RNA sequence: AAUAUGAAUUAAUGCGAAGUUGAAAUACAGUUACCGUAGGGGAACCUGCGGUGGGCUUAUAAAUAUCUUAAAUAUUCUUACA
RNA sequence: GGAUUAAAACUAGAGUAGCGAAACGGAUUCGAUACCCGUGUAGUUCUAGUAGUAAACUAUGAAUACAAUUAUUUAUAUAUAUAUAUAUAAAUAAUAAAUGAAAAUGAAAGUAUUCCACCUGAAGAGUACGUUAGCAAUAAUGAAACUCAAAACAAUAGACGG
RNA sequence: GAGCGUUAAUCAUAAUGGUUUAAAGGAUCCGUAGAAUGAAUUAUAUAUUAUAAUUUAGAGUUAAUAAAAUUAAUUAAAGAAUU
């Protein structure tokens, strides 16, 4: 499956997703932050192409259910800036990206 | 069942396969679906009018609109309990379609039970071709039946020739009796005239019934005899 | 708003920083032989020998 | 029958009559035209169109359509 | 009432899950201001005054005679098989009200967790109440206003 | 506090513009025009708006009964000529913006679409008509000219008897009202959709979006909009018969066939010297009666503009209408009666026609002055986000019924092909109904093709010749 | 089964959706009675002729 | 718990390791005198003759300490130093005696891990 | 948004409202009073069949 | 009087190894188990009274069915007829 | 804090047919302080009290706002071509969504809000001690040391079932 | 690494928790405190609070009309059977 990536490095905002007994709290991170997450999530991020990510797992830490929960969270719990803009009829500007633009 | 997402997004999931390179060749449907987007809202829609009788749905009569006293002789000065309950559900419930003609149709067949015995064909030909002038009861293309009376009654009330529905209905009923009597005579006379010119018929309706009753009465004779002999043996016990 | 213009200067105000172009210009006037090199606002501390 | 209603179809219903739900033909026509254009597009593009129907009597229509 | 606002926030979430196009909320100043902010931000398709039975087609003056039967009717938006208004939660709760100075509101909009409030996320709307007026947090920061952080909509 | 004259709303990715002057039949004033003109520039810059929908909140009573000229008449009586020129600079600038708009605009002509209303739809390739549509250009009775670029659109979009703008001149000079299906068959409306289906159509328009990496300004998206509307089109009423019979179409094509230096008198001569069927002869007298109850000056000005804006680019045609309108409110040479006639009909309710005084025949120089910019009065159209000009609409042809000149081109081409085959009416119908991608299954397309072949083509053996 | 396989295989699908049928399981639903052979054969015929016209237009563009 | 119940004391229990050598009185080690040397049997499934010793610490607490290493010279009245650490298979033996301290010598001929058995480095 | 949320009753509207509400209470009391007298009349008609002596 | 210490004296309980006397529980566990309470008995336990299901929803037929043009006509039909 | 609170039990005065702890007998059994049988005392009953405990259970505190359906009753109201039909609530059953470790819950065990009670590994222990209350049995309150890396729930496939 | 190990300690390492069935809903309800929570509009103030006025959607009072004969306490009776 394809997963949305903000700047092809991280996720859009923060994610609090519940997959069965696994509570996943994933936070987006600055460029060069690296992957600071559960080891199961680390491997998935490597294959998916996520470079910067923070997060904690609560309640159940079953590896199998963390992997499935993470994949589900990356697809069902994310919304691109473009999708948010079109749904709301508004312009969403990345201030950090504009600051370094012409 | 949950609102499915994967059936309407085949184009977007396919586009990810092509962009990444997992799928080398674009499918033939890909361009067709892209130009004709599927509808993907799957929402419940409110409705504010009954299409059959034009009754407005979602309108609350305020106490200011009821200045006069009611049938009990009391004025309305405050909203009642019904007025204070949210009625959103009525906006979404499919309206019950009603028709005045339905009431007359039930009346006609209650007054003329044997009209039910005349077979009716429910298979439509082409509703759009019906060019009927209901100034008269007979029409080319449709049988004479109870519906002829109902449509005639509506035309009378629509043209305002009669004011009360009962009077228009009675007027149509007599026109129906006249047409029914002319047909009962055309059939009787046609049979009489044919027999007078040497027409022969194998089996009449009365004869057909006798033969069918004989077939049933023959099986019934056997069973009766059989069951009147098992009883004799069983009772002998 | 969908048609509101937002540019580098507006972003700089949001982030409470000088425009990035200004930072580049200030970094080019640091060389000892570069134009704009100036250091005099500090010559205001009374010293006694 | 209104007793068998799957409420997810609510937006397609024109009303209820004689204990059954009446489907809104104005929407059916628009959906039918959209569906027809898709079949025409795929046919004109050379795609494989499969017609699936397993209720008694449908074979004749299915074979001629193919 | 924050309790009424909590009821409305939960009601909108319930309506989104079933994907109803139109729903009603209590008719009060706070609710109207709350709904209006969502409408201007593109979360609501429509905002109409009405009664318990449905939105009013023509203007109906509100008076004590009909106040008990008044309702606000809002249209929900759905795009690409997803609800536009997915979540709606209060920040300041009835039993724990949070008042922040403009300085702390700027930290909240900058990624800093203030008083356990998770920071503003991309595409999220946080509303603030100041002197009985509801505005976006970014607007309160522009006006140098201190106020109660009411709710967050995404 | 007062209800805004024009209401703007979001419909998913579509932006709905609704005219909100029900008591005035959605008449267009400077305020309305300015608001719409400014909001459309913003939508052009936006990357979240795919298309715009121009409708009314008064349907089916009216969409737009025309520009607010009664107020412009009071200005002339009060010498408020600056106010009058502002009203026409705003309206004409909005008509120029719509014509050159790069995103699809879909006008719902659900009701009276007369005058300014025609300018709101005639310039959009997606102008949807309904059973309640009533298209007319009743300016000749008020002393004004055919404005809102109708002298550039009608001569280029009408389908029947419009080879030399004969039908365009018939509608502009007679002020005939066309209703519903007839507007669609003449080319006044690109599509014919039942009013009941407009709600559903609006929702579908908001839901469609350009696919993959295509912007809403691409031709690909324009095709998508056309297809979406077609899904809501329904077959014409069974009893419907086109308004103009071949004989009536022969009178217009002959009696309104002038040269590059023609005059209204030449048309009067043809209508007075016409020979043919009894219906045609009687029909020509009816036109003559009507054309003799109009403003003698307006008819000449209308003919001038039609013969001038039928071969010029859009910007020069719209600009020439601003000059004419300004040169008419300020009646320097007392050659027109726009102000007095407007008060006789609108400001004051008078069924009888205004008694005309300027019954002379303006010279070619006089007409040139009335339709040329005065060096003392500088007037310019407001700048739009497109700032483009062209001599042919970029999309109108693809999405409307074919014109009589397009059917002729295929008969000539097919008849002059190396195949050496015979052109047959059946082959013509197939070529226009089941071949062109954008016209496949277009409502009333076979009926129109048969009207053209029965009146324009000669059937010899198994072939067709273009008489 | 067939509908779920089409989803898994990313195959666009058309189906007649009766009042008791789930619309979201198909790409292009057609609301309509699915129990009468007349209704089904009427809708199937329209779709079949639409396909025929597309096929004829593809064979025509090859000739010319 | 409700917000007021938390105000009244409700909260998550605290996680902090508890002392497993209470008799030492929070000291790294305590001196003692061997009361009686003993041999004990491991709990199942282990089998061995584990050498232990009862010791009276300088603070008056009497404990049972495991003697690690192969062979020991501990007797009654021998001065020993006791450290924390239980013998898992011997229930009730929660301490260890330090080899090479007091009167308990280092393991004879120990080559590896000498520091853990009070063995000095061979020249 | 500019419209006021509530318009207070004018003093005249409150007067007419009180007239209707007083009438409603008075009419119900009168109708119950008359019903009781009609039952007392129907009991007088039959009291000749009741025994007290 | 309190606190601390030792203390005659005395109560409860944990673990460790195998044995002895029964077979109380888990299946209908061979008397359904368990809860409260009372009495009795080497020991588990037994008995009385009420309660619970964490046991019986483990729930699954007294059978009987009808008439209109059977075809020179329906069944064929490929955008035709109208 | 207060009131009420099954059964058993207790304090007085009546009652006592039947049932029936215990006790004494008869059987059964390798034994039978049991199951079965007999005689059958307390108790079971009433009056006036004490006591405040139950698998006192829906093993699910109370309140408010809200969310997709069907069926079946009940209630109120409306209508008539007078017996049905149309409405609005309640209850129950089966469900969608949602939730959940799952079993399942289903208008809550869903979406939210407010308040209260309660829990923090097993065993030791609802025990010890103290205190309070009671005629008493007891009830309430309620630990720690030592020892261990266990202990528990749902579900899965087996094996077994007098 | 001139330290290494070990013992004794401190901080961190999951409440971005739970209580049908796993530790955990009080037998039940009434009601006091609550430094607990809680409607609407408008105007002030020193402002999510206060005050004033006004309002009726929560919560109540009294009638009218219809419906029902249960639940407590007490008194007076009946019935089949048993010994
Ligand atoms: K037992
Ligand atoms: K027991
Ligand atoms: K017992
Ligand atoms: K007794
Ligand atoms: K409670
Ligand atoms: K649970
Ligand atoms: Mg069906
Ligand atoms: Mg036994
Ligand atoms: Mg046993
Ligand atoms: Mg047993
Ligand atoms: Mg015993
Ligand atoms: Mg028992
Ligand atoms: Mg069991
Ligand atoms: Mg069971
Ligand atoms: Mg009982
Ligand atoms: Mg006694
Ligand atoms: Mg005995
Ligand atoms: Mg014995
Ligand atoms: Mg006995
Ligand atoms: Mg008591
Ligand atoms: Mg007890
Ligand atoms: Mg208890
Ligand atoms: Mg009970
Ligand atoms: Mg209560
Ligand atoms: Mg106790
Ligand atoms: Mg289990
Ligand atoms: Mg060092
Ligand atoms: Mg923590
Ligand atoms: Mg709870
Ligand atoms: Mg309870
Ligand atoms: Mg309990
Ligand atoms: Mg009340």
């Amino acid at each position: 499956k394809e997963i949305p990536r903000y700047e092809n490095r991280t996720i859009y905002g923060d994610i609090d997703f519940r997959y069965h007994g696994v509570k996943l709290h994933l936070r987006s991170a600055k460029p060069g932050f690296g992957l600071r997450v559960n080891h199961v999530i680390f491997e998935i991020c490597e294959c998916a192409g996520i470079k910067d990510l923070s997060g904690k797992v609560y309640k159940s830490r079953n590896d199998m259910n963390i992997a499935k929960g993470t994949i589900e969270a990356f697809t069902k719990a994310q919304k691109t800036l473009d999708e948010v803009a079109l749904g709301r009829g508004k312009k969403l500007v990345d201030v950090r990206k504009v600051y370094y633009s012409s | 069942m949950k609102i499915q997402t994967n059936a309407v997004n085949v184009l977007q999931r396919t586009s990810a396969y092509l962009k990444s390179g997992l799928l080398k060749e674009t499918p033939a449907w890909y361009n067709v679906v892209a130009s004709i987007p599927p509808s993907t809202k799957f929402t419940r829609e409110p409705r504010f009018k009954n299409p059959s009788n034009g009754h407005i749905i979602g309108k609350l009569v305020d106490v200011t609109e009821q200045p006069h006293a009611n049938n009990k002789g009391l004025y309305k000065t405050r909203p009642n309990s019904s007025d204070k309950r949210v009625g959103v559900k009525r906006l979404y419930r499919p309206p019950k379609l009603t028709y005045v003609e339905d009431r007359l149709r039930s009346l006609f067949y209650k007054q003329h039970p044997w009209e039910l015995s005349r077979p009716k064909i429910l298979v439509e030909n082409e509703i759009g071709d019906e060019n009927y002038d209901w100034s008269h009861m007979l029409q080319i293309g449709r049988p004479l039946d109870g519906e002829s009376v109902i449509q005639r009654t509506m035309y009378l009330i629509k043209t305002k020739q009669y004011g009360d529905m009962v009077e228009a209905y009675d007027h149509a009923r007599y026109e129906f009796y006249a047409l029914r009597m002319q047909e009962e005579t055309e059939q009787q006379v046609a049979l009489e005239e044919a027999e007078m010119f040497g027409s022969l018929f194998g089996v009449s309706a009365i004869e057909h019934g006798i033969q069918k009753e004989q077939e049933v009465l023959d099986v019934w004779e056997k069973k009766v005899v059989e069951e009147t002999e098992l009883m004799a043996a069983r009772t002998s016990n | 708003a969908e048609s509101e213009p937002f540019g580098p200067v507006d972003a700089a105000h949001v982030l409470e920083l000088e425009p990035a172009v200004e930072t580049l210009r200030n970094l080019s006037t640091v060389g000892e032989h570069s134009s704009g090199h100036q250091q005099s606002t500090n010559k205001n501390t009374k010293v006694i020998y | 029958s209104t007793s068998l209603w799957r409420s997810s179809t609510q937006s397609y219903i024109y009303g209820e009559y004689k204990g059954i739900h009446i489907i809104d033909l104005n929407q059916t026509l628009s959906y039918l035209k959209r569906a027809a254009k898709v079949v025409e597009g795929v046919s004109e593009s050379g795609g494989i169109i499969l017609f699936l129907g397993t209720r008694q009597g449908q074979k004749r229509g299915l074979e001629e359509a193919a | 009432s924050l309790v009424k606002l909590a009821n409305t926030c939960a009601h909108l979430q319930n309506c989104s899950k079933v994907r109803v196009a139109l729903t009603s909320i209590p008719y009060t100043k706070l609710q109207l201001q709350f709904a209006y902010n969502l409408y201007q931000q593109g979360f609501l398709s429509s905002l109409q005054k009405g009664s318990t039975m449905g939105p009013d087609k023509d203007f109906v003056e509100v008076t004590p005679d009909n106040i008990s039967t008044r309702r606000l009717w809002v249209g929900l938006k759905y795009r690409d098989n997803k609800p536009v208004l997915s979540s709606c939660k209060l920040i300041s709760k009835p039993n724990s009200r949070i008042h922040l100075p403009m300085e702390d509101m700027k930290k909240l909009c900058s990624g800093v967790t203030i008083r356990n409030i998770k920071p503003l996320q991309p595409g999220e709307l946080i509303l603030v109440r100041a002197h009985n007026n509801i505005m976006d947090i970014n607007e309160a920061i522009s006006k140098k206003l201190d106020g109660e952080v009411l709710c967050r909509v995404k | 506090t007062d209800a805004p004259p024009v209401l703007f709303t979001v419909q998913d990715t579509a932006r709905v513009i609704t005219l909100n002057r029900p008591k005035k039949l959605n008449a267009l004033n400077a305020e309305m025009s300015e608001s719409m003109f400014k909001t459309l520039n913003e939508y052009a810059k936006s990357d979240t708006t795919n298309l715009v929908i121009l409708k009314s909140s008064n349907r089916p009573r009216s969409f737009c009964a025309g520009g607010d000229v009664a107020t412009v008449a009071i200005f002339n009586f009060n010498k408020e000529f600056a106010k009058s020129i502002k009203f026409f600079t705003d309206e004409y600038s909005l008509n120029f913006q719509i014509a050159t708009y790069l995103k699809p605009i879909v006008t719902f002509m659900d009701g009276i679409t007369m005058g300014g209303g025609v300018g709101l739809s005639i310039h959009t390739p997606f102008r949807i008509a309904t059973e309640n549509t009533k298209w007319a250009m009743p300016e000749m009775d008020i002393g004004f000219f055919p404005d809102v670029g109708s002298t550039f659109a009608l001569p280029r979009i009408v389908t029947l008897a419009n080879s030399n703008s004969q039908m365009a001149l018939y509608l502009c000079l007679t002020g005939e009202v066309v209703t519903g299906a007839d507007a669609y068959m003449l080319g006044l409306a690109s599509h014919y959709v039942s009013s009941e289906n407009l709600d559903a159509l609006q929702k579908r328009l908001g839901e469609i979006s350009p696919p993959f990496n295509n912007d809403p300004q691409s031709a690909y998206f324009f095709g998508m909009v056309n297809e979406s509307i077609d899904e809501f089109v329904s077959p014409l009423p069974k009893d419907y018969v086109f308004k103009y019979s071949n004989e009536k179409l022969n009178v217009i094509e002959a009696c309104f066939n002038l040269s590059k230096n023609g005059t209204i008198e030449d048309i009067m001569n043809n209508l007075r010297q016409y020979e043919g069927s009894a219906e045609g002869k009687a029909f020509a007298q009816e036109i003559k009666t009507k054309l003799l109850t109009k403003s003698p000056s307006s008819l000449q000005i209308a003919l001038r503009l039609v013969q001038e804006n039928s071969r010029d680019h859009i910007e020069s045609a719209i600009k020439r209408d601003l000059y004419t309108a300004a040169n008419m409110c300020m009646n320097q040479d007392s050659l027109v009666e726009f102000s007095e006639a407007t008060k006789h009909k609108l400001i004051d309710k008078q069924r009888v026609p205004y008694p005309w005084t300027k019954k002379e025949q303006l010279f070619v120089s006089q007409l040139t002055s009335i339709t040329s910019p005065k060096p003392s009065l500088p007037m310019s159209l407001l700048r739009n986000t497109s700032n483009v000009t062209w001599t042919q609409y970029p999309y109108h042809s693809k999405y409307q019924l074919p014109t009589e000149q397009e059917i002729a081109a295929y008969i000539e081409k097919r008849t002059n092909d190396d195949t050496g085959a015979k052109v047959t009416e059946r082959e013509v119908l197939n070529h226009f109904a089941n071949v062109i991608p954008s016209r496949r299954g277009k409502l009333g397309i076979q009926s129109l093709c048969k009207i053209v072949c029965e009146r324009k083509c000669e059937e010899v053996n198994d072939g067709l010749r273009w008489k | 089964n067939a509908l779920l396989e089409a989803i898994k295989s990313r195959v666009p699908t058309i189906a007649i959706i009766d009042t008791d049928s789930e619309p979201s399981l198909v790409t292009y639903p057609i609301p309509g009675n699915d129990d009468s052979l007349r209704s089904v054969n009427f809708l199937l015929g329209v779709l079949a002729r639409a396909g025929q016209r597309g096929l004829q237009n593809r064979l025509a563009r090859n000739n010319e | 718990a409700t917000l007021n119940q938390i105000k009244r004391g409700s909260g998550p229990p605290r996680r902090k390791k508890i002392s497993t050598a209470p008799q030492l009185d929070q000291c790294p080690q305590r001196k003692g005198v061997v009361l009686r040397v003993m041999v004990l049997k491991p709990k199942k499934p282990n089998s061995a003759q584990r050498k232990a010793c009862r010791v009276r610490l300088t603070n008056g607490n009497v404990v049972s300490a495991y003697i690690p290493g192969e062979g020991h010279d501990a007797q009654e009245h021998s001065i020993v130093y006791v450290r924390g650490g239980r013998c898992q298979d011997l229930p009730g033996v929660k301490y260890h005696v330090i080899r090479g301290a007091g009167d308990l010598s280092g393991v004879v001929n120990r080559i590896s891990s000498r520091s853990k058995y009070g063995a000095k480095k061979p020249s | 948004m500019s419209q006021p949320l509530l318009r207070n009753r004018s003093p005249e509207e409150s007067e007419l409202l009180k007239l209707k509400r007083n009438y409603n209470r008075s009419l119900l009391n009168f109708q119950a009073h008359k019903k009781k007298l009609n039952e007392l009349l129907n009991l007088y008609h039959v009291a000749n069949e009741f025994i007290v002596t």
